[PDB]
RNA sequence: ACGGGGAAUCAGGGUUCGAUUCCGGAGAGGGAGCCUGAGAAACGGCUACCACAUCCAAGGAAGGCAGCAGGCGCGCAAAUU
RNA sequence: UAAAGUUGCUGCAGUUAAAAAGCUCGUAGUUGGAUCUCUCUCGGCCGAAGCGUUUACUUUGAAAAAAUUAGAGUGUUCAAAGCAGGCCCGAGCCGCCUGGAUACCGCAGCUAGGAAUAAUGGAAUAGGACCGCGGUUCUAUUUUGUUG
């Protein structure tokens, strides 16, 4: 069992400090490898340049073609696959455009049928996708 | 349980509640002390002296009769060994095991038992150093052990 | 003779030992008057300091030091430097979270005056604070009490 | 810093000045003088906040430059002059005299005194030393140095000084049974009789005081100022005689006063 | 080896209480055990007990009344200030209408309420309810 | 990772934060050396090297916004010359 | 951050769901069986001096920046705030009354009582306590009205 002596504070504290490293989330947050590997580098959003448009096949048992864009970030130059979520919003994005990209909602984990996609497009050409979808603002042009 | 064995025996002695000398015992304190001195001069450890007194002279407990223990009586008289009897027996047993082991190199059990005996010797030596019975430089060494006892 | 071991002459600065006198008083005894002082706080001057002949400018009784500050205690652990020893102070540090304690220790280099002799490893020493005598020494030995095993 | 500091933040000012937070960023830093920065009351604070004579700092300067205010009988034009315990402030234009005495709350009080009383003050002996040619010198709590004092006067005693000539008239010895006021700590502003003194060599001494009502407390030796011999003070006391009330009895007194008002 | 005697005595008493026994034999004896039993008996939880005196550490025979739900010991003996007593009361006692925490103070061995009356702290030994 | 006074969440324990108006420390692009003065190794003082950089009649002269506004750049990210 | 008693000191698990070292010895660390109910002298009952074998613990007391938090008072029209305000006027033409509390501030360091619990201490080769009595050596002050 555990030691219950009156002078065992050092042992208890040292053991807890050493056994906190077997927690997945504590080690992920305090090790530094995840932060280094994160393309955003800890930011909530990022800006990138749309390299191209791609279609990702939805994982089984669902069957569909999810429209995504390959983009390259401006601050570090990494390449990222982002999702354009709406019905027909892929026609609002042109190549070589500048887009704002945020996370998908699961802190770096893939969401839904889309395999290996953890980012989504928020604004394209400095206007929000919601405004374009609802017809409140037009593309600058 | 045992210090170096899994056994958990219960065999021991139970002294009677009464501390008074029995009426039939005719011996006085001085006579018992003289018997103790004669036995010690004969070359007997205090344990053997107590065994002899119990078996032959009807002396159930010397501390009840003379008011003192055998070792303290010997120390007061001056007929006391330099090192305690239990440590002497442990060192003698270690010497015997080591003498056996040198002619039998493949007896791993003897090596295990020798390690246990030497651990007990170290424990007892440290305890006796704490009580200043031994000088704070006395050391048990295998070579010196034969001359020690 | 035995005192004079350095390249410079070892003298007590506040004692004038060249006072001339008649030839009758020279024959009697060449006994220099000793300089000593009471350090206060109830500590008594060891007889070896008053009757001794050693020279030590850092001695609390016959030297030019002042005892003011904290009075602490320790156990003698090492005696290998010249006129200075190393003592150890043990204590317990409290950890609020676990409601328990942990054992901790500190080491102090303190100055030992020649008046204190027969000091062994493992006896209790009461030291007092003074001005920095060296890089690491800030305390001076005031009292020495023997261990429990004294005969 | 590379040298002396010349400003004082308003929130970092002593709390017995009772300054408000939203008036400004700075507070009047007291000038160097007889009293410590943390234990004095600047002239401007007493002149505009306590007495309401001036509304701004400019009006305090306009009053001071007319040479109307006197501290210990001498005209001071400095508006940040450090005025401290047992000091006399005279305004001849309005014919008013005040003495700076702590109240039971530990704040300097507006205590008016008779012009006859305004001619002397009490001082605490801080140092006794013999100077050149074997002349004794006595140093008080307010930086006054007096030559040739009475041989019986020692430290921690009280001397009465005539402000006109600056000479000792008489003195009170520090003995049990005398009247004392606490000038610092948690018991600041309390008045009582000394009961006993505890001596700790190499450390601070502790003195026990008991007030008129029988409440007992203790302080350090440096926080005690002997006011009078026995139960009779040598100065006039403020509205409160130095007895500190508890919160419950302060509430009771306030409610009784409200009930009798109207 | 046996390192706490009060713990063994309290465990024996609790086990015998669960089984519906009328008397309990606890050995070895100790004056701390006697004080704890006296504190329990003053509140009517156990009843009269007798100390059998052999020439080595003694034994105790305790009568049971069936009113004891739980008696236990706290190890290690934690220092308890008078302002931290309510937390121990909340953690260890079942309700605020019954139950007692046993403390050893400089005045003696008593319950938490008697220590509140005498305005003193100490070290926690155990509890019973 | 500037440190505390403190902040968020919290049955009782506890976890996380504190560049930021108060108190201490350090720095003035990076180092180093000084004059004056009670007090500075000061930079809205000086003298050099290192990196940038302004005018020039090519001989020379003059630099330090992590002070208030303001400008470029950087970025998801922050105001009136 | 809580939810997470999924980092468990309070307060988690280790036969089969993840898990106890192949076995033994052993230093450091942690833990450890019962027992034991103020003082002479010198000065004015108290004052000085030694206390306590010492601690740990608990209860006091002193010193402990403001601001924030908790909290008392106060109709910022309420509130978040602030430290302000109230009363009679025949007008006080010397205007009157009153606040600007208190609580907390860990650890370490000071202070005074408690004596349970937990450490440590004494007289065993008696060169151990207490009351006395002779022998020897080394220095200081006072009295022989002063001075050697
Ligand atoms: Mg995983
Ligand atoms: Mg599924
Ligand atoms: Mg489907
Ligand atoms: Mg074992
Ligand atoms: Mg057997
Ligand atoms: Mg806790
Ligand atoms: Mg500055
Ligand atoms: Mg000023
Ligand atoms: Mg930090
Ligand atoms: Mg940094
Ligand atoms: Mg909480
Ligand atoms: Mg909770
Ligand atoms: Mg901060
Ligand atoms: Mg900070
Ligand atoms: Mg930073
Ligand atoms: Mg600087
Ligand atoms: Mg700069
Ligand atoms: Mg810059
Ligand atoms: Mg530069
Ligand atoms: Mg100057
Ligand atoms: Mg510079
Ligand atoms: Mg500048
Ligand atoms: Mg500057
Ligand atoms: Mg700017
Ligand atoms: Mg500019
Ligand atoms: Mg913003
Ligand atoms: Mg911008
Ligand atoms: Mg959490
Ligand atoms: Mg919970
Ligand atoms: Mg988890
Ligand atoms: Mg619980
Ligand atoms: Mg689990
Ligand atoms: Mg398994
Ligand atoms: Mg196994
Ligand atoms: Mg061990
Ligand atoms: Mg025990
Ligand atoms: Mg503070
Ligand atoms: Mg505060």
């Amino acid at each position: 069992g555990k030691c219950r002596g009156l002078r065992t504070a050092r042992k208890l504290r040292s053991h807890r400090r050493d056994q906190k490293w077997h927690d997945k989330q504590y080690k992920k947050a305090h090790l530094g490898t995840a932060l280094k590997a994160n393309p955003f580098g800890g930011a909530s959003h990022a800006k990138g340049i749309v390299l191209e448009k791609v279609g990702v096949e939805a994982k089984q048992p669902n069957s569909a073609i999810r429209k995504c864009v390959r983009v390259q970030l401006i601050k570090n130059g990494k390449k990222i696959t982002a999702f354009v979520p709406n019905d027909g919003c892929l026609n609002f994005i042109e190549e070589n455009d500048e887009v704002l990209v945020a996370g998908f909602g699961r802190k770096g984990h893939a969401v839904g049928d889309i395999p290996g996609v953890r980012f989504k497009v928020v604004k394209v050409a400095n206007v929000s996708l919601l405004a374009l979808y609802k017809g409140k603002k037009e593309r600058p042009r | 349980g045992r210090m170096h064995a899994p056994g958990k025996g219960l065999s021991q002695s139970a002294l009677p509640y009464r501390r008074s000398v029995p009426t039939w015992l005719k011996l006085t304190s001085d006579d018992v002390k003289e018997q103790i001195y004669k036995l010690a001069k004969k070359g007997l450890t205090p344990s053997q002296i107590g065994v002899i007194l119990r078996d032959s002279h009807g002396v159930a407990q010397v501390r009840f009769v003379t008011g003192n223990k055998i070792l303290r009586i010997l120390k007061s008289k001056g007929l006391a060994p330099d090192l305690p009897e239990d440590l002497y027996h442990l060192i003698k047993k270690a010497v015997a095991v080591r003498k056996h082991l040198e002619r039998n190199r493949k007896d791993k059990d003897a090596k295990f038992r020798l390690i246990l005996i030497e651990s007990r010797i170290h424990r007892l030596a440290r305890y006796y150093k704490t009580k200043r019975v031994l000088p704070p430089n006395w050391k048990y060494e295998s070579s010196t052990a034969s001359a020690l006892v | 003779a035995d005192i004079q071991t350095e390249r410079a002459y070892q003298k007590q600065p506040t004692i004038f030992q060249n006072k001339k006198r008649v030839l009758l008083g020279e024959t009697g005894k060449e006994k220099l008057p000793r300089y000593y002082k009471n350090i206060g706080l109830g500590f008594k001057t060891p007889k070896e300091a008053i009757e001794g002949t050693y020279i030590d400018k850092k001695c609390p009784f016959t030297g030019n030091v002042s005892i003011r500050g904290r009075i602490l205690s320790g156990v003698v652990t090492k005696m290998k430097m010249q006129r200075t020893i190393v003592i150890r102070r043990d204590y317990l540090h409290y950890i609020r979270k676990y409601n328990r304690f942990e054992k901790r220790h500190k080491n102090m280099s303190v100055h030992l005056s020649p008046c204190f002799r027969d000091v062994q490893i493992g006896d209790i020493v009461t030291v007092g604070e003074c001005r920095p005598l060296s890089k690491t020494v800030r305390f001076n030995v005031l009292k020495v009490t023997k261990a429990a095993g004294t005969k | 810093a590379r040298g002396p500091k010349k400003h004082l933040k308003r929130v970092a000012a002593p709390k017995h000045w009772m300054l408000d937070k939203l008036t400004g960023v700075f507070a009047p830093r007291p000038s160097t003088g007889p009293h410590k920065l943390r234990e004095c009351l600047p002239l401007i604070i007493f002149l505009r906040n306590r007495l309401k004579y001036a509304l701004t700092g400019d009006e305090v300067k306009k009053i001071c430059m007319q040479r109307f205010i006197k501290i210990d009988g001498k005209v001071r034009t400095d508006i940040t002059y450090p005025a401290g315990f047992m000091d006399v402030i005279s305004i001849d234009k309005t014919g008013e005299n005040f003495r700076l005495i702590y109240d039971t709350k530990g704040r300097f009080a507006v205590h008016r005194i008779t012009p006859e009383e305004a001619k002397y003050k009490l001082c605490k002996v801080r140092k006794i030393f013999v100077g050149t040619k074997g002349i004794p010198h006595l140093v008080t709590h307010d930086a006054r140095t007096i030559r040739y004092p009475d041989p019986l006067i020692k430290v921690n005693d009280t001397i009465q000084i005539d402000l006109e000539t600056g000479k000792i008239t008489d003195f009170i010895k520090f003995d049990t049974g005398n009247l004392c006021m606490v000038t610092g700590g948690a018991n600041l502003g309390r008045i009582g009789v000394i009961t006993n003194r505890e001596r700790h060599p190499g450390s601070f001494d502790v003195v026990h005081v008991k007030d008129a009502n029988g409440n007992s407390f203790a302080t350090r030796l440096s926080n005690i100022f002997v006011i009078g011999k026995g139960n009779k003070p040598w100065i006039s006391l403020p509205r409160g005689k130095g007895i500190r009330l508890t919160i419950a009895e302060e509430r009771d007194k306030r409610l009784a006063a409200k009930q009798s008002s109207g | 080896v046996r390192m706490n005697v009060l713990a063994d005595a309290l465990k024996s008493i609790n086990n015998a209480e669960k089984r519906g026994k009328r008397q309990v034999l606890i050995r070895p004896c100790s004056k701390v055990i006697v004080r704890f039993l006296t504190v329990m008996m003053k509140h009517g939880y156990i009843g009269e007990f007798e100390i059998i005196d052999d020439h080595r550490a003694g034994k105790i025979v305790v009568n049971l009344t069936g009113r004891l739900n739980k008696c236990g010991v706290i190890s290690p003996r934690f220092d308890v200030q008078l302002k931290d007593l309510e937390k121990w009361q909340n953690n260890l006692l079942p309700s605020r209408q019954f139950g007692f925490i046993v403390l050893t103070t400089s005045a003696g061995i008593m319950d938490h309420e008697e220590a509140r009356r005498k305005h003193t702290g100490g070290k926690i030994l155990g509890f019973f309810f």
